[PDB]
RNA sequence: UUUGCUCCACACAAUAUAGAUGGAUACGAAUAAGGCGUCCUUGUGGCGUCGCUGAACCAUAGCAGGCUAGCAACGGUGCACUUGGCGGAAAGGCCUUGGGUGCUUGCUGGCGAAUUGCAAUGUCAUUUUGCGUGGGGAUAAAUCAUUUGUAUACGACUUAGA
RNA sequence: GCCCUGAAAAUGGAUGGCGCUCAAGCGUGUUACCUAUACUCUACCGUCAGGGUUGAUAUGAUGCCCUGACGAGUAGGCAGGCGUGGAGGUCAGUGACGAAGCCUAGACCGUAAGGUCGGGUCGAACGGCCUCUAGUGCAGAUCUUGGUGGUAGUAGCAAAUA
RNA sequence: AGAACUGGCGAUGCGGGAUGAACCGAACGUAGAGUUAAGGUGCCGGAAUACACGCUCAUCAGACACCACAAAAGGUGUUAG
RNA sequence: GAAAUUGUUGAAAGGGAAGGGCAUUUGAUCAGACA
């Protein structure tokens, strides 16, 4: 019917589904955007925490 | 994007070795063997396959793990993965 | 080797079963009329199960007749097979159930004579 | 309404002791068949005169052929016709080769710009514009101009089969 | 008539080409459609684009997913246009779909093979001239595609090797004309064109 | 040489139907390079074979055929209705079938 | 786990088929403009020509295409071989070299065909699989149980074990 | 006239949908074409009607033969029939060499109620025809009694210290 | 909500109006062949992406009776008077 | 020694029910007539 009182939502739309992770490594989604005029190097690293 | 193909070392690891497997102890262990073997002829193969990476290929990425042994934990098996590499030029990285 | 006749012509040889006969087992399959009043296959919707009527019945000609050519006669015992010794031709003797099978060679035997014709000429034919 | 003729239609009241001979009126009448014809008549003659169809006679029902059918002609037509909220007197001028063509495309033009119907239309006058420069349609007097030419840019042929091997070509 | 029929996407109006597509299949005649981002709709691009956006509202507010399903690639945009057209929840329906095949750009088999076209929806027969148009491509990349740069590459780069194609080809037709005109004026030759040849 | 047909090749389209009913006795044949009911009247009459595989062998084949004929033309474009021995099994729709030209008249 | 697997070859069996029956025959771009040929000063160039549909082009004759001979050509084509090269958008296909070998209806000969009886698809495709033989090649792992706790309601996850 | 402004509602969404723009839109004209249990012709069923025909020596006179028209149906009327217990008559009916009952995507007759056969099972009685008689036909009545399911190997089997 | 005359629905399927008691067409024995009604023929879907003349471009166009709504008032958009 | 309902064996089908109507393919199965 409506409310009442209004408040925010709980918790945020973009983190579903609230999901066991396919893998204990979490992916690597983007790299850096790439210039091509700097020397070779790698873009991330492993370790443990 | 889509894989194109990769290309391995010679020697790897036991350490990597054995995260292609679930059984380590029962196991004979023949993980990249036959593929050890493409060095063998002059270099052939593994050439034309660094060789097609140059040809064709809009990104690069290298094959790393880490060296789990040299940490306190337990775990023997270790961490493999894909990191993208950005110094310049599609030839000058696979080089590298 | 019967009478000669046309083409026996049956309009409608799919069993007119129960409505619903195929749905509760309570319900035999045997026609029964709808007479409720909502009712979609009294009311004749297209894609219903169609009901008996005058329609289908068959030809004044071929009615009766089986597709050999002869009506059927139930037949008990020789006297019985013996009043169709003057219509081979038009009727066929069907032995009836309960006849022995000791009976049945003596009637067999006896259509033959007659030329008789006989519908089922295995029952309890000790083989 | 459709594919039309013109009728001259000839009337008059029915005969009486008193009045034997009546005086005869005649309309030409653009209709399709001669029974549409005739209906359209007493349409008319009894918004003119005291008479009813059943009280008065046809006399003659003739068609009329158009007189130069492969000449050309500017024709100005006069029209009444019914709107949604009034009714309106009106002139077109329409250029063909026959006055019964010339109905034609009027009936057409009333249609679509003026969205009336054949029961809703009066045609007054259908008559040869003699001279040119008494045209007054300017859609009219721009097909008049000398030694007149023009192109027809953009060319569509008409495919006969779904598929086609070349891509096609509007020049012309 | 062929085995498949390849029709280049370009130029053609989406309706009308799913319209005969659809027909096609449906009658048992393999189809693949290329270069689908090169399509056409009538409408100038903002009209088309607000047509996208309302579709892209529509959704199962209880959980989106088995709402309807909003795909951005030109080839399927043209594939919905299609799919409407064909009764696709029938086997019969299923069957025909089966035979057609949607591209953005032109990949292998097909680039070597002929593509042919469908006049009554070749747009450039059919809008008349003045009336706005929208080229899938430009309105699939608003909606969200993500590859309109990366087929305009390979495209470009296709573009090229069959320019040569031709040339060679256009070269040898050049000599064969050319024999068959050392031979003109023979007997033979004056033989067939009697008979129409 | 290479072609041996001596029939013309065809088109199982749909049965004989109204929006909502069809009816499998009539079906509806579109006859390759026939455009016209003018062009087709040429085939009223023709014969025609739908030809089929199956794997029990029968009277010596693992090939049967289900026999028919053009009986009108359909519509304005060329297409044909015809009736079979048996009518045609609806999975047919769209796959070929085949036209002969006897009965003769040339 | 009673001789297993894989690629190649034919063989037998099954099995099936959304529907072979001469050929899916490759610029691009424009449409109030183009294609092609040609010349040239190479250009938004000169000159010529074409469209008005694929109604085309290519193929097409021979026991469903048998057995044979010759000639003129030096051309075409099928097949397996071999030379060099191209194609990564799903390349998995395209072009090129050279010898071999079949066919050639380019032209001219000899022989054959019947009785399948006046029609009856009259069987000539390609799918998946099973089992023998023998020509290459290859010689694992996953799971249960045990165990860790970066994990967990149970399964699952994550470690460890010659 | 068409179009545009005037024109604000609650799940996402409806010219029936796709989609259509010299329309696949609006007005109007002209042909062709698709298809109702309707119309025309034909076969067959049944209903009603009009004729014909006792003449034996062969079989239905409620018959047989010619002809014409018609056929929707709740409540409801009437008619011709199907089926069950038991009774009079009859077929000198069936049957331990297997009655009755029960089973059977086997056969056959009837538009249908139903009727007949085969095969399996079984064990002592039972049927056709003309008549007589009724405690005579079930899907329902939160129907009566009995039996059986899904629910489900589920809720649960945790108070009283061990 | 209540009357008048007729025709219907109720008691009635069949074709059309996507859908629907009453609208349109048409009323039902079993069937073959033909033709049509109302309504349709881009594709869904049987049937002309048929002919013809105009009109209309909508940053919420429009699209067929019953019927699933829109009005006063405005426009130097465009058309014909 | 029926039925509901159950086990096994054989056969078949199954992309948010199943069952039904006209029609035909396919598989299984079977009557009759011929001489
Ligand atoms: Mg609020
Ligand atoms: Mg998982
Ligand atoms: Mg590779
Ligand atoms: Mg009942
Ligand atoms: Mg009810
Ligand atoms: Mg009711
Ligand atoms: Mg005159
Ligand atoms: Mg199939
Ligand atoms: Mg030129
Ligand atoms: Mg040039
Ligand atoms: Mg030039
Ligand atoms: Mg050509
Ligand atoms: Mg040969
Ligand atoms: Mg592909
Ligand atoms: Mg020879
Ligand atoms: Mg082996
Ligand atoms: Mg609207
Ligand atoms: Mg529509
Ligand atoms: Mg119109
Ligand atoms: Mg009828
Ligand atoms: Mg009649
Ligand atoms: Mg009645
Ligand atoms: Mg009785
Ligand atoms: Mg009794
Ligand atoms: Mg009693
Ligand atoms: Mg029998
Ligand atoms: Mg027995
Ligand atoms: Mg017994
Ligand atoms: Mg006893
Ligand atoms: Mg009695
Ligand atoms: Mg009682
Ligand atoms: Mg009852
Ligand atoms: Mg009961
Ligand atoms: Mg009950
Ligand atoms: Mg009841
Ligand atoms: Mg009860
Ligand atoms: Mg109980
Ligand atoms: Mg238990
Ligand atoms: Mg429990
Ligand atoms: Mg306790
Ligand atoms: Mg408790
Ligand atoms: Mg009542
Ligand atoms: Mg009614
Ligand atoms: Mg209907
Ligand atoms: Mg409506
Ligand atoms: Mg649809
Ligand atoms: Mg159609
Ligand atoms: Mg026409
Ligand atoms: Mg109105
Ligand atoms: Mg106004
Ligand atoms: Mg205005
Ligand atoms: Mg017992
Ligand atoms: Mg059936």
């Amino acid at each position: 019917s409506h409310r009442k009182y209004e408040a925010p939502r709980h918790g945020h739309l973009g983190f579903l589904p609230r999901k066991r992770a396919a893998s204990i490594r979490a992916r690597v989604k983007a790299f850096p955007k790439d210039d091509r005029s700097k020397p070779v190097a790698l873009t991330s690293f492993l370790g443990y925490k | 994007l889509r894989s194109l193909t990769t290309v391995w070392a010679e020697h790897l690891s036991d350490e990597v070795k054995r995260r292609f497997y679930k059984n380590w102890y029962k196991s004979k262990k023949k993980a990249f063997t036959k593929y050890s073997a493409k060095y063998a002829q002059d270099g052939a193969g593994i050439e034309r396959e660094l060789a097609r990476i140059k040809k064709y290929a809009s990104v690069v990425r290298v094959l790393v793990h880490t060296q789990i042994r040299k940490t306190p934990l337990a775990q023997k098996k270790a961490h493999l993965a894909e990191i993208q590499l950005n110094g310049g030029s599609i030839s000058e990285k696979v080089d590298w | 080797a019967s009478l000669p006749h046309p083409k026996i012509v049956k309009k409608h040889t799919k069993k007119f079963k129960r409505h619903h006969s195929d749905r509760y087992h309570r319900v035999a399959e045997n026609w029964r009329k709808q007479k409720g009043i909502d009712s979609v296959v009294r009311r004749r919707f297209r894609g219903n199960i169609s009901q008996p009527k005058i329609g289908y019945g068959s030809n004044k000609k071929t009615k009766f007749l089986s597709p050999s050519g002869h009506k059927t006669f139930l037949v008990a015992n020789v006297k019985d097979l013996e009043t169709l010794t003057m219509h081979t031709k038009t009727y066929a003797a069907e032995i009836a159930h309960n006849i022995s099978a000791k009976n049945r060679v003596v009637i067999l035997a006896r259509a033959k004579a007659l030329g008789i014709k006989v519908t089922n000429p295995k029952g309890r034919l000790a083989l | 309404m459709a594919h039309f003729k013109e009728y001259q239609v000839i009337g008059r009241r029915l005969p009486t002791e008193s009045v034997p001979e009546p005086k005869l009126f005649r309309m030409r009448i653009f209709a399709s068949n001669e029974v549409i014809a005739k209906s359209r008549y007493w349409y008319f003659l009894q918004k003119l005169h005291k008479v009813k169809k059943a009280s008065g006679e046809i006399v003659s029902i003739n068609q009329i052929n158009e007189a130069h059918p492969t000449k050309v002609k500017n024709f100005g037509v006069w029209v009444r016709y019914d709107s949604r909220s009034g009714t309106h007197n009106m002139y077109k001028e329409i250029r063909d080769v026959s006055r019964v063509a010339a109905v034609e495309t009027l009936y057409q033009d009333m249609a679509a710009r003026h969205r009336a119907r054949f029961r809703s239309i009066h045609i007054l006058k259908v008559a040869e514009i003699e001279k040119t420069a008494d045209v007054k349609r300017q859609y009219v007097k721009q097909f008049l101009t000398k030694d007149l030419k023009f192109p027809l840019p953009h060319r569509v042929q008409k495919s006969t089969k779904t598929f086609s091997y070349k891509r096609p070509s509007t020049f012309y | 008539v062929e085995p498949v029929v390849v029709i280049d996407g370009k130029g053609h109006l989406v309706g009308r080409l799913a319209s005969v597509v659809a027909k096609q299949l449906l009658n048992g005649q393999k189809i693949v459609v290329v270069r689908a981002e090169e399509l056409n709709i009538s409408g100038e691009f903002f009209r088309n684009k607000l047509k996208y956006h309302d579709f892209l509202r529509k959704a199962t507010a209880f959980n989106k997913t088995r709402g309807p399903f909003h795909f951005r690639a030109p080839s399927r945009i043209f594939y919905k246009a299609l799919r409407g057209m064909v009764s696709h929840k029938t086997a019969r329906g299923k069957a025909a779909l089966e035979r057609l095949k949607v591209f953005e750009g032109i990949p292998p088999p097909y680039d070597k093979k002929k593509r042919v076209v469908v006049p009554q929806a070749l747009r450039v027969l059919r809008l008349k001239p003045g009336r706005k148009y929208t080229t899938l491509g430009k309105l699939s990349t608003s909606v969200g595609w993500k590859y309109e740069d990366v087929v305009a590459k390979l495209e470009a780069k296709r573009k090229v090797s069959s320019a040569e194609y031709y040339a060679k080809k256009r070269a040898f037709t050049k000599k064969v004309a050319s024999a068959n005109a050392t031979a003109a004026e023979s007997d033979v030759a004056k033989q067939l064109a009697a008979l129409g040849y | 040489a290479e072609s041996h047909r001596l029939y013309v090749k065809g088109k199982h389209l749909s049965y004989q139907r109204s929006k909502r009913v069809n009816n499998p006795n009539v079906s509806l044949i579109k006859i390759e390079g026939v455009a016209t009911p003018q062009d087709a009247q040429f085939y009223l009459g023709k014969r025609i074979a739908y030809v089929y595989r199956a794997s029990k062998e029968v009277r010596g084949s693992k090939i049967r055929v289900m026999w028919g004929k053009v009986t009108r033309t359909h519509g304005n474009s060329g297409v044909v209705r015809a009736t079979f021995r048996n009518n045609l099994p609806a999975k047919t729709f769209g796959a070929s079938v085949r036209i002969f030209l006897y009965p003769s008249n040339i």
